[PDB]
RNA sequence: CAUUGGAGGGCAAGUCUGGUGCCAGCAGCCGCGGUAAUUCCAGCUCCAAUAGCGUAUAUUAAAGUUGCUGCAGUUAAAAAG
RNA sequence: ACGAUCAGAUACCGUCGUAGUUCCGACCAUAAACGAUGCCGACCGGCGAUGCGGCGGCGUUAUUCCCAUGACCCGCCGGGCAGCUUCCGGGAAACCAAAGUCUUUGGGUUCCGGGGGGAGUAUGGUUGCAAAGCUGAAACUUAAAGGAAUUGACGGAAGGGCAC
């Protein structure tokens, strides 16, 4: 979003966007992703629009900051491929994380232990959170999600166009989304490049 | 004595919200009864419709459980239904009471064609469906009373719908889905789009957003 | 020999290996005489099986990251490992080849980067039919 | 609304959904009037004004909601980028 | 079975046809 | 043969409308369904629209709006004797607060209120809401 | 009501289809309705070709197989265990005998 | 089929008449058989002469022997 | 001294009592009488209009169970091979 | 027809076997002639696979071929042959992209059902050599016949643990 070219397209994103592999999603396409592509290979994959990607990503940041008081929004997966990323996003953001194992009824069943009252739902992927996405359609709380050319896209209100298969691309996405959201919050006045590097959000079998 | 649990009902006790409007703008899942048992304190006029037992057949004395229809109204525009299945007639009655207390649905009212006075009926010609019963509702002016079977008669007067023509394309002898259909018809008055409509609302920010002050507490 | 064990010991283990763990034994005899003081049960039948399954727990404790118990050592060590020092990886890797299709796309953005024009053009027939 | 002589047509104004130019009913669950923060565009920082989005509930199942709010944001002018 | 209900009717129809045509 | 592009308009618009597309394109057209479009505009149900010129059928693109429910087409083509007008009003269209049955007669195109105002009736072809 | 999708035969866009007859059953059914397996094997249905090789002119010969288009009727398939039933949805998905 | 043209009455009314010829509430009062075979010629009364008095059986569910007269 | 139909639900009143014991009768529908009968015959009591009440048979409405408004044809009776 | 099978087996099952199965000429007009589901017309989600023609040409491959052109190759289009999933929506459900765009009742138009039985019967006509086909009531017995789905038990239906 925005009319500030500094938040908008800069080399500061591409120098890492091309490094990860952010310009390739997957072989096939569902009929709700055509908005976010410009070219096609001769090789069987679709190369997404990273500009539209940053566009709706900044809209995602807008949604995340319209959280007037952060204590009340869930960032969720149940797959370890983004479990680390959601943990380390929530730890630094303040909104609560759920990852690995979910329990239907936490924010749907009226009577429940860990009866949590979110106010926005963040999911790593619709193919990754079947039941929580349905429950987000059940209770009036908006939904933000990554979106591949392959992926089913149902009930998605805020779309982030990128491949969500890979630790490298998804780690770039979390690691730059954190900076973008805090940027539009204003704690980051373009003073520094952020010292955390994308290897931090490429999932690890922890032996360190 | 009594305590809220869910955030919205806890606010409603925390009365900073005064009307069901700050809810039925958003169509909120109001997952606890006592919200509208705060909104009202008395005058909750009821009627215990009926008891239908339903049983499963086994090798032994087959197992039967009873369903009790009851309805709530205020002769003004508030109306609702409570349907509960229980071991006993007593528990069925109480479950119908609670479900009918939570199931309240206010209605968009109007006239038979007049533009003065106090609204008394559906705005226009509508129809409500479920089961096999399609009940077509038609308004009716002053002096025209209630034109129904007992079920639409009640569930319109108790809906504050005073004068009315009912029509049925299906079997009213099927009271259950008859009641559900004749309540869906009342429920859908906001579906039509009129020149009295067709604007853009002012987005009176969520009870949550405006009143976060208590919302971050637990 | 033996039998598959019950909830009264599943709970009695996933409480004590949670709290008493660091103070919990390493072998059966120790486990049982720990149970004598810091267990409250109406028998010795439950106590013997608690001690046997705690023997099982120490069999399972130092056995690598183990998914059948939970203890402080595990909790901290995994969190601390995740508390990590990214090696020099902002560039994410060394020199990058990319496709002319991606270059022509990034022409719209009027963008480039460290580039080598990876050529992978012709196809040999594709997804199986 | 409540007209002067009592031409009462609204008991109130239900939350209208503009993402598809269609009205909804009283008992919905996917008609979500989300808020969106406004920027200062001296640093891009959040500032105290609302860009709102309330789509009719049913379209979410079709999964057009992303596209509709794309159109809404572009029109709203907080999103200007177009390829 | 309706097949042999029909066959019974067929045979009885032949009976009545001949008993009527005879005289 | 293919028939009644008026009916086909009233089916195609309602085919696309509940699917929610902002505008619609219809292959055939006529000056008279254009005239229904204009009567629809005078109440504002639809917006402005474009008339794509291809002498073969004439295509119409028209915007759909939340000002509408549906509009019916009646073949056979009756006549309103100006006795039956109130009958048709009360038995076809859902509302006297909006929606006004349509008539082709000897005083121009019109909907039933304006028809009654000029005191001339005729054929029913349309009724909207 | 119909507890099948194409009713166990592939007549789809075409007229009445040829007959073929079971051999565990000697019953005639249309070819679309029938069940068709293609079996190949060696002569002795076990490893006796090792014995055949033990005393042989050539060491062991290239073993011309037997190829057969095995036919069953539906009911002989049931009696002789080609397949069996599937769930009220699991009939939809397929896994023929290898 | 179900056709709906305007001047169709030559098909409409005659086919409708023919398709009316199925209701009991039509047959039982629009062909001579009903009147000419009602057990009497049609009267709320049936005066006559008793010729004997007997008992009539019932079916064994409600077993009974009711008092019936041949008129 | 004013009655005519009821006293099970449907369908407006008694989980009425002596009987009688599937017995007569009631029940247009269900079933009720097969000794611990809310359907029979009587006593009180109550239900419904009322100088009325039904009985019985033609007539209508309910009806979208004639489809003109305005039917259905996979399975329900229904589409010529 | 004959051996067994079995109280009956006139049957299954085993052995022969006229008519039938075969051809040609004229009849015979039927059924689960079942997608039990008219026909013409438009539209409404996708693709995993399909068949022909017209067609855009990376890389294959073949004739001395680039340019004639076969198999390819990723595919567009047209109406064709289809499966899968999806709340598009309808119904009582199974389910069906049609059994959808139906009370928010109407693109056009041939067949046709009116509670069950009596009954495809009588009767009359008409074709048939024949058996029958088309045509088609009535008195009379009835307040139930009927479908759709859930639970019990049945199964010499199968697939799995277990009892001396």
């Amino acid at each position: 979003s925005g009319a500030l070219d500094v938040l908008q397209m800069k080399e500061e994103d591409v120098l890492k966007f091309l490094a990860a592999g952010t310009h390739l999603g997957g072989t096939n396409l569902d009929f709700q992703m055509e908005q976010y592509i410009y070219k096609r290979k001769s090789d069987g994959i679709y190369i997404i629009n990273l500009k539209r990607t940053w566009e709706k990503l900044l809209l995602a940041a807008r949604a995340i900051v319209a959280i007037e008081n952060p204590a009340d929004v869930s960032v969720i997966s149940s797959r370890n491929t983004g479990q680390r990323a959601v943990l380390k996003f929530a730890a630094a953001t303040g909104a609560t994380p759920i990852a690995g194992r979910f329990t239907p009824g936490t924010f749907t069943n009226q009577i429940q232990t860990a009866f949590r009252e979110p106010r926005l739902l963040v999911v790593t992927d619709p193919r990754a959170d079947h039941q929580p996405l349905t429950e987000a359609s059940y209770v009036n709380l908006p939904t933000i999600a990554l979106c591949n050319t392959d992926s089913p896209l149902r009930y998605v209100d805020i779309a982030i166009p990128c491949n969500n298969k890979g630790a490298h691309s998804v780690g770039l996405m979390w690691w730059m989304l954190a900076r973008e959201v805090l940027r539009m919050r204003g704690t980051i006045s373009r003073e520094h490049p952020w010292e955390v590097m994308p290897d931090l959000y490429f999932y690890r079998d922890p032996e360190e | 004595e009594w305590m809220p649990v869910t955030k919205l009902g806890r606010l409603m006790k925390d009365v900073k919200i005064k009307s069901l409007e700050e809810i039925y703008l958003f169509s909120l899942p109001i997952k606890e009864s006592e919200i509208i048992d705060f909104f009202l304190g008395a005058s909750l006029k009821d009627e215990v419709l009926k008891i239908m037992p339903v049983q499963k057949q086994t090798r032994a004395g087959q197992r039967t459980r009873f369903k009790a229809f009851v309805a709530i109204g205020d002769y003004n525009g508030h109306v609702g239904l409570g349907v509960k299945c229980s071991k006993e007639v007593a528990t069925a009655i109480r479950g119908a009471i609670i479900l009918a207390k939570l199931s309240i649905v206010p209605v968009r009212r109007g006239y038979w064609g007049n533009k003065i006075g106090k609204p008394h009926t559906v705005p226009c010609k509508v129809t409500g469906r479920c089961g096999s019963v399609l009940v077509r509702l038609i308004p009716a002016p002053r002096g025209t009373g209630i034109v129904s079977a007992p079920v639409p008669k009640k569930l319109l007067m108790m809906a504050g719908i005073d004068d009315c023509y009912t029509s049925a394309r299906g079997c009213t002898a099927t009271l259950g889905n008859f009641a559900k259909a004749t309540f869906d018809a009342i429920s859908k008055t906001y579906s039509y789009l009129t020149p009295d409509l067709w604007k853009e609302t002012v987005f009176t920010k969520s009870p949550y957003q405006e009143f976060t002050d208590h919302l971050v507490k637990t | 020999m033996g039998r598959v064990r019950t909830k009264t010991v599943k709970k009695a283990a996933r409480v004590i290996i949670e709290k008493y763990y660091t103070r919990l034994g390493n072998d059966f005899h120790t486990n049982k005489r720990v149970c004598e003081e810091i267990a409250i049960i109406p028998s010795k039948k439950l106590r013997n099986k608690i001690a046997g399954y705690v023997t099982h727990l120490m069999k399972r404790i130092q056995r690598g990251p183990v998914r059948g118990i939970s203890i402080k050592l595990q909790e901290e060590e995994r969190e601390r490992r995740d508390n990590y020092v990214p090696e020099v990886s902002a560039l994410d890797q060394e020199i990058i080849e990319v496709d002319p299709d991606t270059k022509e796309m990034l022409k719209l953005l009027d963008f480039g980067s460290l580039s080598n024009l990876q050529v992978t053009q012709p196809t040999v027939g594709m997804n199986f039919k | 609304m409540q007209s002067n002589a009592g031409e009462f047509v609204d008991l109130y104004v239900p939350r209208k959904c503009s993402a598809s130019n269609r009205i909804i009913g009283a008992k919905d669950h996917a008609s979500i009037p989300m808020n969106v923060a406004e920027v200062d565009k001296v640093t891009g920082r959040f500032n105290g004004q609302s860009k709102t989005y309330a789509i009719c509930g049913a379209i979410r199942r079709m999964g057009e909601s992303d596209d509709s709010i794309l159109r809404l944001a572009k029109s709203h002018g907080i999103v200007s980028q177009n390829f | 079975r309706a097949k042999w209900r029909k066959k019974r009717m067929r045979r009885l129809k032949r009976k009545r046809r001949k008993m009527r045509q005879r005289s | 043969v293919r028939m009644n592009v008026l009916a086909d308009a009233l089916k195609s618009i309602n085919n696309a409308e509940k699917r929610g597309k902002r505008q619609v394109l219809i292959r055939p057209c006529s000056k008279v369904i254009v005239r229904f479009l204009t009567v629809m505009m005078k109440h504002g149900y639809i917006g402005e629209f474009e008339i794509i010129d291809d002498h073969r059928a004439g295509k119409i693109v028209v915007n759909l709006t939340g000002r509408l429910n549906k509009c019916g087409v009646i073949s056979p083509r009756f006549d309103v004797q100006l006795k039956d007008l109130e009958k048709w009003q009360n038995n076809l269209l859902p509302s006297r607060q909006f929606g006004f049955i349509v008539l082709t007669t000897s005083a121009g195109i019109m909907d039933h209120e304006e028809a009654r105002r000029k005191h001339t009736g005729g054929k029913i072809l349309g009724f909207f809401f | 009501t119909k507890k099948r999708r194409n009713n166990g035969r592939a007549k789809k866009g075409r007229g009445h289809v040829q007959p073929i007859r079971c051999t565990n059953c000697a019953r005639c059914v249309p070819k679309d309705k029938a069940i068709k397996k293609f079996v190949i094997r060696n002569i002795v249905e076990a490893a006796a070709v090792r014995d055949i090789s033990e005393a042989s002119v050539f060491d062991a010969y290239v073993l011309p197989k037997l190829y057969v288009k095995l036919h069953y009727c539906v009911s002989c398939a049931i009696h002789s265990k080609v397949v069996r039933n599937r769930s009220r949805e699991a009939r939809k998905d397929r896994t023929p005998p290898p | 089929g179900k056709c709906r043209g305007l001047r169709t009455a030559r098909k409409l009314r005659s086919h409708r008449r023919d398709q009316k010829w199925h209701d009991k509430q039509y047959k039982k009062a629009h062909l001579g058989t009903a009147l000419k075979a009602n057990p009497f010629g049609g009267a709320s009364h049936a005066k006559g002469i008793v010729l004997e008095k007997v008992g009539v059986e019932a079916k064994q569910p409600n077993s009974a022997i009711r008092k019936c007269v041949r008129v």
